[PDB]
């Protein structure tokens, strides 16, 4: 027999689950520099930002299949007056054509993550993470004593758990628009490209399985186009 | 949990018992076809009284006065069709001024609803926007529940009108099974879980409220009718004006909450409020709103309302503190700096003693008392060789009625007489002023005066009504002599619509378009209604008639012929601020008198 | 077969569908709803849909009752001045769709019984938390797998019904589905044991299929 | 499309011009603050005659009476807030009886809307249920258009009330742009352009209707108020009554549409209708419903309404034919075999050619004559020693009204006096009876009389009120004098709420609860209001003072004390059908007279 | 219509300043048949339309 | 995008919503620099 929500208890759960403001009024600023590919352009764009104390999150130099032309998607935080200041500093550099502002534009943000995830369960990962920690103590026996730890399971199991975990990770990866590119005897490698916040969500959901290696890189950006219907385009004045 | 004490009784019989369970001792209303099963049960009832009018609009207004006088919800029991639609106006009045009342209207049988049945009307849909809550009782099982829900909502938070439709087939049916009796309000589900969060919110805001109080250099206690919704309301009001030495101004519906015999009183503000109060608000650095909603008749112009208080807000010197029971009225007109949600009385009691008592504010009270000296209720006082001035009639009656040693309750209509009755009359003791402000309904004077005496039979009720307003509900004269209510009716007859003619003279070049109605012979009207009628033409006759009326045993009528075209002053109208008022001047009043005749000729 | 085959019940009921073409003037929504409520009609849904045309709305009213009773409702609404016309789709091949978004827990029945009783504001609390497959008294690894096991079972249901999982958290997974109300309720009943945290059903949107069913009976009907 | 006539004019000045362009010569209303810019423009206008009541409810009812008499829409111009909430009852009344009137209400400035402002109310949301259609004019640009839309709907199909909410800033601002004054109604205007599927469709129903009439053996012409909404209405009704020789019965609002002293007249049917008409309907095989909506007060028990007509429909020999202008009222209460949508008068005129001429009906037309003798309008007649009684009062009043030679217009209140004035008065001319049937509002008589007098100044307007109906809208006597309307106010004073006391005596065991208000002195009241008031108390003082009340030149009041607790008979209540009525019986009333004295204790 | 007896959910979209819209929230929430009116602006939500 | 083909008939709903919780990695939420 499955119980049902009460008319009152339902409302109580909603307002209790409704999250408090967990974000600043400021937003994710995105600047896209158009630079000339001269020897040392990377070192001076970074140097200009680092020497003036700007909280940058990524840089990412992108080729554009045009000779001697590159573009950098810079992501930073701060006030509008600070970002515009940071923008004008970079643009003043002579190998820089222009620095576009995407902080208020419909863009497509893309990070690329590659991570090897263990299939041997949480117990083994907890053991492995403790083993490599001891460098430069009775827990090693406490972990290897837990249930569902490989050493405490038959050979038919674990094999059945590895593929069960593999199915879970694959289903997580598929739903996020990713793919499993490698399947090891004890692990697997996933590949995912989406929004930076969507990557963070994926790397949190797949975290309990155990992330052996990881490579997140940075965010790339390309402007979308806000298309509206002919009755919403006629909504002028 | 369910009840079982209504098993065997019809819907009407249940209604009769619910009156005693809800402490109702008076029920107004008018019989009808669809409400017959209810009246058959309340026949010679031993639970309550029944005041029977002759128009459903009267019964609604009688319930408002009955509520404002005592403090109990007014009950209206009318029929369906036209009998229910005649209760729309008093419900709209009760919705604006916030008057607690539960209106029970009849209805066609449920099997006939939606068939354009005889005397069928979408009362639920019609009265939806002018009631806090309404419901149509589908089954006799719901009737004991919906009544308890109606009365609770009508008394919870800000008091207001609620309507309950009673179909004939529901009131005629017999309850044969146990029913839930206690209410099911969704507002309680939220406030229970969010109790501590709200409890800490109002306390931490009170601390901040008491902080800016101690920073105030020229504070003003801005009070409304919200303080009158509690017994110890005015009691805690004066004890804050005494402690922190704060001058007190009040709104039309809040009048009586502060005895203006107190040296700290500024009394009424607003469009027709005294210049002393309007200037005090404008020059205040901290305004403490106690149970007011900042009406447009009060603020004059939002763009320039309380400029010094807005200055002190940006400087952190003062601002506006708002004691409010319903968060819907916070920051809907003007933006406050501190919000204290809840009953103003209980909130002040917790903010009290966290405030620093003051000895005296020398400079602030000096300019205030100086404002009384140069800006009082100045008007053209009558000369021995002239017709009776209306303003002085109130001021005369003010002392005459008060020196009788009785409890005096004043009820007015809507017009110039309404303002003049609030300006000159001294308001000692709370719940003594009952009028219509939010909606401003004419013909509200007489019925409310009748119902107010039903709640307070020992008290002396006096109806200061106007001729145009009295003409709307002069029908309810023979109801006062049937309900045994010795009401005192005063008619400041100017033979015109003064409040409208005033606007037509200032903004429409003295073009009086259909503002002169043909008044009947009031003295013979009262005699026709079996009521004592009196008149007064000359000035010297007034002093004898006023003492004759207030001492008259039983219902009496008083008609005073007053002057023509007398503008209520001071006036704050148009795009003017409260400090930009139109002051009185006997010379510009003379010019306006002579130039009026030239544009008229009669 | 005899034992399992479905059966009716006392006092039957059938569904009727109306489609209103109204002018988008101030009000309208309060007018049609008020007119239908002031006459005590059944009314299962209303759903105001926006046409991509200037000042033209569209409503899909779901009703039940005798054919002559709901016909009264049709003529009652059409009389309203902003209503162009009211069409009856109850006797025509139409496409009725309803949107539903549920949160649905991943922690199972035991935790769901705990969560409901927690917000329902003893001895039965202890017995619930003493069950075998509650998150308590159960290894963190098996809870992790049971989360994704439930996540898969829910995913397979949404897939079969032509839906999708749009959000995945550490304790729940928001699903989306657009189908017939008779199919929406079927999905909500199947995923019900997993424990539905939040839910929201749009109503019913109706659009008639472009008249086409048979090829050989088009002119070879000979009904005349 | 556009119009350059209202350029430079304010919202008030436009309203003043729009009234003359809608052919309006009479405006009822009460001034106020939010309606000032409108009243400033109608100040001393040469277009319409303004009438000033003492209450807004009076203004609305006077507009109803003006519409019921003249036919032209009754314009109401009041203010915001309380001024708008007082005209709710007149609107709901006109919405129930289908009376064409346009209600203009003032409103707070658009900037103040939604701030719980002074004298502000959701007038649109309130009147939404009791008006045909309402609208708030958002700008001066829409003002000439909204008014035209209001007057059209108020007179289209079945006439009704419309509300036009006018904000202050809208009626005060100056129009400076050319604007349209005509837009198509999305519901009917452009939809009716598909006329071929309607004009030719109704033609099929017309032909099938006429064939059923010629096949009818016992046909009853069911006539309502719908036939009065046309000039050639009553004429084509009489023509049909002579072509097929069918008897004609009318409702309360259908009185005056057909001659009642005609052998083909079945008088009024329904709850308090004659047994002749009721038995004619129950035994008819075909009922031609013309302009009626089958009200609960007429059909009685729907499960027992016209059993013979329903049987004829099953045999394909007869049934029910309905002439409605509103399809919403078709098949709502009774199942119609063949309906003829559109104007009843228009549809009757295009059916005469398809109806076979009849010389004389024998068997069934002689049976209804037996019912006229066995079951006529009966009541306890007067005897030496007894006081006056209402039945004989209306009887004599109807005779002294024809003796004048004037055009007699009669309005009534609501109660027992309403029923007696409806059945015992001989109606012969259209638009002569003006009463509240659908909503049944008390205090409707006096103001409706005033409004009817304005429409027809040279007509004898008689108000047959009760003591409870009157003394509700009591103050409007000062309006009758102010407007200068020679109305005739009659009060059947039984010192009670008679209609309710009857239901309490029949269905509640003579247990009268608060059913007796305290009436004032009506002849001292009249003197105070400014008009002479007569009073008849003795039985022999009736006839001699009944001519004085009518021959009086100007407003006059007459109080006639009558017998008490006299039930209106016949009566059809409960689950009883039209053939299960309760007629008059001198022995029963004699027992009810003693039983009432016993239960009440001699109090009544 | 949620899957709870006698409980419905309404989603409203407004335009204007924060001060005007917050008032609208407080105006609806004060109504009797409502439990609570939540503000989903400045919050991570899944907007949907059909 | 479908408009050029010619929309003969359209039915577009209002807007419903369901709250989402933005997930962040344990390394990202560990950045509690509220100094
Ligand atoms: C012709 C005319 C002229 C007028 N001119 C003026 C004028 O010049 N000056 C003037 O002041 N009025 C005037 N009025 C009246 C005006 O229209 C308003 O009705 C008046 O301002 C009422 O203000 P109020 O806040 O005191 O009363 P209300 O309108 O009843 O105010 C209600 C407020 O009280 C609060 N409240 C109620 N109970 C409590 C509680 N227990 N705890 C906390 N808060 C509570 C409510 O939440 C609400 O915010 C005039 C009226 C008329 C007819
Ligand atoms: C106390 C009391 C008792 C009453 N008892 C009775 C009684 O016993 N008998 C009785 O008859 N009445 C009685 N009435 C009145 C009753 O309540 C209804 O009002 C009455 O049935 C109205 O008559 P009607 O339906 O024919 O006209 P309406 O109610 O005005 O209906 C008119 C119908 O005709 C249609 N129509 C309108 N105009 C046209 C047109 N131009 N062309 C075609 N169709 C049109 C309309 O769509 C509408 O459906 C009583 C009233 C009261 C107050
Ligand atoms: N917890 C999560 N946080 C962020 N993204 C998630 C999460 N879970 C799943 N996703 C991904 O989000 C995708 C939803 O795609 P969707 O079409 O709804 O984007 P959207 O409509 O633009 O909404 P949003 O603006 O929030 O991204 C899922 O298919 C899934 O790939
Ligand atoms: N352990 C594995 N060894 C080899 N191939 C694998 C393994 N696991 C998965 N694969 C398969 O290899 C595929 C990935 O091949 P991919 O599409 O990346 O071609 P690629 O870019 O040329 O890589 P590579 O250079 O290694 O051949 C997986 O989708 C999967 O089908
Ligand atoms: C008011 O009538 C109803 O509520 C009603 C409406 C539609 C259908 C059925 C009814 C109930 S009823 O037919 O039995 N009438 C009734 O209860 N009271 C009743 N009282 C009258 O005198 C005051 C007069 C009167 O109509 C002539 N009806
Ligand atoms: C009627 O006023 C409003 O509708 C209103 C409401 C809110 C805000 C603004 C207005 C318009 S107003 O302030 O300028 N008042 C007005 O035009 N006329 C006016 N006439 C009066 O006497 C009949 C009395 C009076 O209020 C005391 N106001
Ligand atoms: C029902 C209603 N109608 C109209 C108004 C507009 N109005 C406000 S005061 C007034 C004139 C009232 O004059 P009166 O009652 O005689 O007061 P007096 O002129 O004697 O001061 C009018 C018409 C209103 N407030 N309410
Ligand atoms: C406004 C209104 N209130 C109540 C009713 C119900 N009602 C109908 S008749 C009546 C009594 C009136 O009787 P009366 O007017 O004196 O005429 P009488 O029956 O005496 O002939 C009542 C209260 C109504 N129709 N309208
Ligand atoms: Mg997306
Ligand atoms: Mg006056
Ligand atoms: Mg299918
Ligand atoms: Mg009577």
């Amino acid at each position: 027999d499955t119980p049902s929500w009460n008319a009152n208890s339902a409302v109580s759960s909603i307002i209790y689950e409704t999250p408090a403001p967990s974000r600043q009024p400021r937003k994710q600023h995105v600047l896209n520099c158009l630079v000339q590919n001269e020897p040392g352009v990377l070192s001076r764009v970074s140097g200009t930002l680092a020497a003036r104390g700007f909280n940058i999150d990524s840089l990412v130099v992108c080729n554009t299949e045009v000779k001697d032309l590159s573009r950098m998607t810079i992501v930073l935080q701060g006030q509008d007056g600070v970002i515009e200041q940071a923008r004008r500093q970079i643009e003043d550099l002579v190998p820089v054509y222009a620095v576009l502002d995407y902080t208020n534009s419909e863009i497509i943000k893309r990070e690329l993550v590659m991570a090897r995830i263990s299939l041997l369960g949480t117990e083994y990962f907890e053991d492995l993470l403790l083993h490599h920690h001891t460098s430069t103590q009775e827990l090693v026996a406490e972990i290897r004593e837990k249930q569902f730890h490989p050493a405490n399971l038959p050979a038919s199991e674990v094999l059945r758990l590895k593929h069960e975990h593999l199915n879970d990770i694959t289903n997580l990866t598929n739903n996020f628009g990713g793919r499993v590119v490698d399947i090891s005897e004890t692990s697997c490698i996933v590949e995912l490209s989406a929004k930076p916040t969507r990557i963070s969500a994926f790397l949190k959901l797949v975290e309990p399985f155990g992330v052996l290696e990881c490579a997140r890189s940075g965010m790339m950006a390309l402007p979308r186009t806000p298309l509206k219907t002919s009755t919403e385009e006629a909504a002028d004045e | 949990d369910m009840d079982t004490s209504f098993v065997g009784l019809t819907g009407g019989q249940i209604f009769n018992e619910m009156m005693s369970r809800q402490n109702v001792d008076t029920v107004f209303g008018y019989p009808g076809g669809a409400i017959l099963p209810v009246y058959d049960a309340i026949h010679n009832s031993d639970k309550f009284n029944f005041v029977l009018p002759k128009h459903e609009q009267g019964a609604g207004h009688m319930a408002e006065g009955y509520a404002r006088a005592s403090g109990k919800p007014g009950v209206v029991l009318v029929t369906s069709g036209p009998g229910a639609t005649n209760v729309v106006t008093p419900m709209a009045d009760a919705f604006a001024d916030g008057i607690p009342m539960v209106v029970f209207t009849g209805q066609v049988p449920t099997s006939a609803i939606g068939t354009d049945a005889f005397q069928e009307a979408d009362v639920v849909g019609i009265s939806r926007s002018c009631t806090k809550w309404n419901v149509m009782v589908k089954s006799v099982e719901e009737l004991p529940l919906r009544i308890n829900e109606a009365f609770e909502i009508a008394t919870s938070g800000r008091p207001g009108p609620v309507l309950v439709d009673l179909p004939k087939d529901v009131t005629a049916a017999i309850l044969r099974n146990p029913i839930p009796t206690k209410t099911t309000l969704p507002s309680n589900a939220l406030n229970q879980l969010t109790s501590r969060a709200q409890d800490e919110f109002v306390m931490q805001s009170i601390n901040k409220a008491a902080d800016l109080i101690n920073l105030a250099k020229k504070p003003v206690l801005y009070v409304g009718a919200g303080i009158l919704n509690h017994a110890d309301g005015p009691r805690l009001l004066k004890e804050l004006s005494d402690r922190a030495q704060i001058p007190v101004t009040t709104t039309l519906q809040g009048l009586g909450s502060f005895d203006q015999e107190d040296p700290k009183s500024l009394d009424m503000l607003g469009m027709h409020g005294c210049a002393t109060a309007n200037l005090a608000v404008q020059n205040a650095d901290l305004i403490i709103a106690v149970g007011a909603r900042f009406d447009d008749r009060v603020t004059g112009n939002i763009s320039k309302f309380a400029p010094e208080a807005r200055r002190a807000a940006a400087e952190g010197r003062g601002g506006i503190i708002h004691f409010e029971v319903s968060p819907k009225n916070i920051n809907k007109v003007v933006q406050t700096q501190i919000a204290v949600e809840g009953d103003a009385t209980t909130n002040l009691g917790k903010m009290m003693s966290k405030i620093f008592p003051v000895k005296e504010r020398s400079e602030w009270f000096a300019q205030i008392n100086k404002w009384k000296k140069e800006y009082p209720y100045a008007y053209m006082e009558e000369t021995p060789g002239s017709k009776i001035k209306p303003q002085t009639v109130i001021k005369k009656l003010s002392k005459v009625a008060n020196d009788t040693g009785r409890h005096v309750i004043v009820t007015t209509g809507v017009g110039q007489h309404q303002m003049w009755a609030a300006q000159h009359w001294t308001w000692r003791n709370p719940h003594t002023f009952i009028t219509s402000g939010g909606l401003g309904t004419m013909g509200y004077g007489l019925p409310a005066a009748i119902g107010a005496q039903v709640a307070k039979p020992e008290s002396l009720v006096i109806d200061i009504d106007g001729d145009a307003s009295f003409n709307m509900t002069l029908t309810e004269l023979s109801s006062a002599v049937q309900a045994g209510t010795p009401v005192k009716i005063l008619i400041l007859n100017n033979e015109e619509q003064g409040m409208v003619t005033q606007w037509q003279s200032l903004f429409y070049e003295h073009r009086y378009s259909h503002t002169h109605q043909l008044n009947p012979d009031f003295i013979k009207l009262a005699e026709a209604m079996g009521l004592k009628g009196l008149r007064v033409k000359k000035q010297e006759e007034l002093d004898a008639k006023l003492k004759e009326f207030v001492s008259t045993k039983g219902p009496v009528l008083l008609e005073v012929e007053v002057d023509k075209k007398v503008p209520v002053l001071p006036m704050v109208a148009g795009g003017s601020g409260l400090d930009e008022f139109i002051n009185f001047d006997p010379e510009v009043e003379r010019q306006q008198t002579e130039l009026r005749h030239k544009r008229t000729g009669g | 077969i005899i034992y399992e085959t479905p059966a009716p019940s006392r006092q039957p009921r059938k569904q009727h569908v109306l489609n209103c073409l109204v002018q988008n003037e101030p009000g309208v929504l309060s007018r049609v709803s008020g007119t239908l409520a002031a006459r005590g009609f059944n009314i299962d849904s209303l759903v105001v849909c926006n046409t991509e045309v200037k000042d033209l709305s569209r409503m899909t009213i779901v009703l039940q009752g005798q054919d002559g009773v709901i016909e009264q409702a049709r003529r009652q609404i059409e009389d309203l001045v902003p209503v162009y016309a009211v069409l009856d789709y109850t006797n025509s091949e139409i496409i009725k769709r309803e949107l539903v978004m549920a949160r649905i827990s991943l922690l199972g029945t035991e935790y769901f019984e705990d969560l409901l009783l927690h917000h329902h504001t003893q001895e039965l609390v202890a017995e619930i938390r003493e069950k075998q497959f509650h998150p308590a008294n159960l290894p963190a690894s098996e809870v992790l797998r049971l989360k994704h096991e439930h996540l898969n079972d829910i995913t397979n249901l949404t897939n079969n019904f032509g839906g999708r999982v749009v959000d995945i958290s550490e304790t729940s997974c928001i699903v989306e589905l657009s189908a017939k109300p008779t199919r929406i309720s079927a999905f909500l009943k199947l995923v019900e044991p997993f424990g539905v945290l939040e839910c929201a059903r749009s109503g019913m949107m109706a659009l008639p299929r472009t008249p086409l069913k048979t090829s050989t009976e088009e002119a070879a009907d000979e009904d005349e």
